[PDB]
RNA sequence: GGUGAAAUUCUUGGAUUUAUUGAAGACUAACUACUGCGAAAGCAUUUGCCAAGGACGUUUUCAUUAAUCAAGAACGAAAGUUAGGGGAUCGAAGAUGAUCAGAUACCGUCGUAGUCUUAACCAUAAACUAUGCCGACUAGGGAUCGGGUGGUGUUUUUCUUAUGACCCACUCGGCACCUUACGAGAAAUCAAAGUCUUUGGGUUCUGGGGGGAGUAUGGUCGCAAGGCUGAAACUUAAAGGAAUUG
């Protein structure tokens, strides 16, 4: 990927992880 | 590798420059790196001056010229033959191409 | 210019160089004995005078200040100090 | 198409450089000359040599050409070089016996301390648009 | 002056259309409104020089039947932001006005030019043909 | 042709008939300050009882070339807009509306390596004509310059434009429309501006552009007849 | 209308044009350049106020008050976020019309959020000269901008001084540019990237093979987006720079 896209995909994964964490808490 | 010393942009001391739009692909490009051409032409071509001159009430009327500055994007101009690739040693020749009309 | 006498170089050269850069620092400005058209009083004025120097007896603008060297009045006559 | 490649040019140049006084204008004469003063395997090659040497003869009779340098044309050089006007252009003769210069070179002459006839005349400091 | 009836040509030429449209000195009322694209069917040659020439001949005939004798030339481009250059057909339209009997005078260009006033169609990166 | 859907939002036959037979011509006359006073001829639909043709006439604007009203070709670049306000019948009489340059001269004067000076002013005339006057200038290469450019510092520009404002205000506030136009036609204001600004910076191609009218008072017929004939 | 072609779309209730006008917001063309300023982001219609600044001139004043700086701060492009005012163009999402094997992509019409503003956030960009700052020295060339010097200089003109604008020479400071190496570099190139094995003028901040990864975790800032800080297990023999020939 472009490093730009890798960063964006990682950001979306972080967003999903934070949503799951907020649901769990 | 540094393609050009002047970065092919020609600012060197302004941080940022206002951008202007291409006339062919409507790309926003900085005004300094905008490879501009002044297109001074007549409203009629050389093949029509005769008919207009003979179809004119004014005998000595001289037809006026149309003026406009053209700001290209770089890709359109490389495509539209107005700007030409050069050999590496000939890149640095800043002077405009020598007038063929000598 | 591999060999030259920096201690005593040619006078035109030092006069050419900028001040604060000669062999010894010496200012280029000077003072002037100026005579006002009105009276016979003689007054001393700096070359690049910054204020409008006037005769003590009478209010007349001997010099008009500018960016560099002060400008004398038309009637006044000056002599180098 | 007939361009007379390397070998005929070299041979002709060497022959003229070496044997100028004994080459002529006629083709067949030069053919026999090149036959006697050069070893040439095939007759066609010698014919080409003769042709280009005749061309060189015509060129040299028109005027001296580059590259080639025989001793006799040095005599034409001697004649042209040795010519000289009897009266010098510089020797204070033309321009009505006047050396026309400006003040600074006059000061130069005086500083050197020698007597020269001068004619001082300042030049306007004006610089035109050119 | 032999009492020439004067008008203005008001030639508007885009890259996709050519407008030959004479009107009076005031310009308020319109004598002829035949369009360059009218004279052709392919719809890709609306701005083709032949279409402009034919529409211009139509305008010249309409003028000579109306009474118009002389015309002032008003060449126009699309103006605004789209383009600043005359349409490819308007030149042949002017030529056809020329070689059609009608007298011509006062040729000028009236392309509306903005003072860099608004955003231009295309976006940042523009057309990507 | 006929690349049409005819999606019309309907008669069997539409009588376009003759649009031009119900139309009549009218000759236009210029104010006396212009030399070749005759202007041209405009067409308009013939009179009807409900709507007066003169009503539609008063309010028309006509563009003319100044050389056409002068005869000389030293004024081919100028562009005078006149206003149709009063009609005598088969002849209509006009009042001054505005001035302009044809775009050709305008872009011709704007060259590179010289900074243009643009000035504006809004001003009431002697009687009531609220006008706005523009002024263009171009810095001139001296007759000796090796300096390729002829740029001017912003302070020079500001003093020059202050002088322009003073000159234009003085010229306009004093005179009326007829006097103002009679001044513009020989463009002596150009000479006055050049003379005043020759002290500050050498100036070239000074002109007066786009004489734009903002407001005109209540119409006076006698004055209009005075400006005519 | 629009295009390579088309179609979506608007139209004899007369669209498109033509003329006048008026409304609303936008931006400041041409001028505009190896030109200016600002710490950087950035800054371009006019003139009035307000304060600020660089440079120059200074036989003016104080006498080390200095440089760089962990900690802490002030600004900080665009996008984004809140609320309130705008609402023209342009326009992510979308709605679609076409190409295409597929095309929710390139092209064409519309079109919300934003684009523009007022307070509050955000603090990231290829925020690039991919060159930290302050000093001294080392090589020539013109130009260019600002300042200051001289010209029995040139025109100007107010009769003439004085200006101003120019011409010549010099000087200070700035953006740069040209040639060259005598030095530098792995070079491409550099007049600083030189004065570095003949290794030391003062200083902050970073990197130690490539991934894993600017990820996990932990703090802290933030309303949120996210920012700052920031690993390792494991895996790999290269990844990469510059130029050369194909
Ligand atoms: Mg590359
Ligand atoms: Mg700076
Ligand atoms: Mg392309
Ligand atoms: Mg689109
Ligand atoms: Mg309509
Ligand atoms: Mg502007
Ligand atoms: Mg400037
Ligand atoms: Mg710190
Ligand atoms: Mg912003
Ligand atoms: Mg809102
Ligand atoms: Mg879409
Ligand atoms: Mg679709
Ligand atoms: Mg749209
Ligand atoms: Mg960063
Ligand atoms: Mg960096
Ligand atoms: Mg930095
Ligand atoms: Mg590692
Ligand atoms: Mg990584
Ligand atoms: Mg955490
Ligand atoms: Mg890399
Ligand atoms: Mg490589
Ligand atoms: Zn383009
Ligand atoms: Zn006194």
């Amino acid at each position: 990927m472009r490093a730009k896209w890798r960063k964006k995909r990682t950001r979306r994964l972080k967003r999903k992880r934070r949503k799951v964490r907020a649901r769990s808490k | 590798p540094k393609k050009r010393a002047s970065n092919g942009r020609n600012k060197k001391g302004r941080g940022h420059v206002k951008p202007v739009r291409c006339v062919n692909c409507s790309r926003s490009v900085p005004k300094d790196k905008a490879i501009k051409r002044m297109a001074i032409r007549n409203i009629v071509e050389a093949a029509a001056i005769r008919d207009l001159s003979e179809a004119s009430v004014y005998a000595e009327y001289a037809l006026p010229k149309t003026y406009n500055k053209l700001h290209y994007c770089i890709s359109c101009a490389i495509h539209a033959r107005i700007v030409r690739v050069r050999s590496r040693t000939d890149r640095r020749i800043r002077a405009p191409p020598q007038r063929p009309r000598f | 210019v591999l060999v030259q006498d920096l201690l005593h170089p040619t006078a035109a050269s030092e006069a050419r160089k900028h001040k604060l850069k000669t062999l010894v620092q010496s200012p280029r400005s000077h003072f002037l004995d100026v005579k006002c058209p009105g009276c016979l009083n003689i007054t001393t004025v700096f070359s690049h005078a910054q204020t409008a120097v006037t005769c003590e007896s009478c209010s007349t603008v001997l010099c008009t200040p500018t960016g560099g060297k002060a400008k004398l009045s038309e009637g006044t006559s000056f002599r180098r100090k | 198409g007939r361009v007379r490649t390397k070998t005929v040019k070299r041979a002709s140049k060497a022959l003229i450089e070496k044997y100028y006084p004994k080459l002529t204008m006629d083709f067949q004469t030069n053919k026999r000359l090149c036959d006697e003063i050069a070893t040439i395997q095939s007759k066609r090659l010698r014919n080409k040599i003769a042709g280009y040497t005749t061309h060189l003869m015509k060129r040299i009779q028109k005027g001296p050409v580059r590259g080639i340098s025989f001793k006799l044309q040095e005599e034409e050089r001697e004649r042209k070089d040795q010519y000289v006007p009897d009266v010098s252009a510089l020797d204070l003769s033309h321009s009505n016996d006047v050396l026309n210069v400006d003040t600074q070179t006059a000061e130069l002459v005086n500083s050197l301390g020698l007597k020269l006839p001068l004619s001082v005349s300042s030049v306007s400091a004006v610089r035109d648009r050119r | 002056d032999n009492s020439q009836v004067f008008g203005v040509a008001r030639i508007f030429a885009s890259f996709n259309d050519t407008f030959v449209h004479v009107t009076d000195l005031s310009g308020r009322e319109t004598i002829a409104r035949v369009t360059g694209g009218m004279k052709v069917k392919a719809d890709r040659d609306e701005s083709s020089p032949y279409a402009a020439m034919l529409a211009a001949q139509d305008v010249a005939a309409k003028c000579k039947e109306v009474g118009i004798t002389a015309v002032h030339i008003k060449i126009r481009a699309t103006g605004g932001t789209r383009s600043k250059t005359p349409g490819p057909g308007g030149q042949a339209a002017l030529r056809a006005l020329a070689r059609s009997g009608l007298r011509i005078g006062r040729i000028e260009d009236v392309t509306p030019v903005p003072s860099d006033s608004t955003r231009k169609k295309g976006g940042r990166r523009g057309r990507r043909l | 042709a006929v690349g049409k859907n005819k999606r019309l939002s309907k008669g069997l036959k539409k009588r376009v008939v003759d649009p031009f037979t119900r139309k009549e011509w009218y000759d236009i006359k210029a104010p006396s300050t212009f030399e070749n006073r005759n202007v041209g001829k405009t067409l308009v639909n013939k009179s009807v009882g409900l709507k007066n043709a003169s009503d539609s006439l008063k309010g028309r604007v006509v563009e003319v070339c100044l050389a056409d009203l002068q005869g000389s070709e030293d004024h081919s670049f100028r562009k005078v807009k006149l206003r149709v306000d009063e009609v005598q019948g088969k002849n209509l009489l006009t009042n001054f509306h505005g001035m302009d340059f044809t775009t050709d001269k305008l872009r011709s004067m704007v060259r590179k390596w010289q900074t243009l000076i643009e000035a504006n002013v809004t001003v009431k005339t002697s009687d009531d004509y609220v006008l706005r006057i523009f002024a263009i200038a171009f810095t001139r290469k001296q007759a000796n310059q090796v300096k390729r450019t002829s740029y001017a510092q912003s302070s020079h520009i500001r003093q020059i434009r202050k002088v322009i404002s003073e000159i234009l205000t003085r010229e306009v506030q004093n005179s009326t429309l007829a006097q103002l136009t009679s001044k513009l036609i020989p463009e002596v204001i150009n000479k006055e501006i050049e003379n005043a600004t020759k002290d500050i910076f050498p100036l070239q191609n000074v002109h007066i552009r786009k004489v734009k009218l903002l407001k005109q008072p209540k119409f006076d017929l006698g004055s209009l007849l005075s400006l005519h004939g």
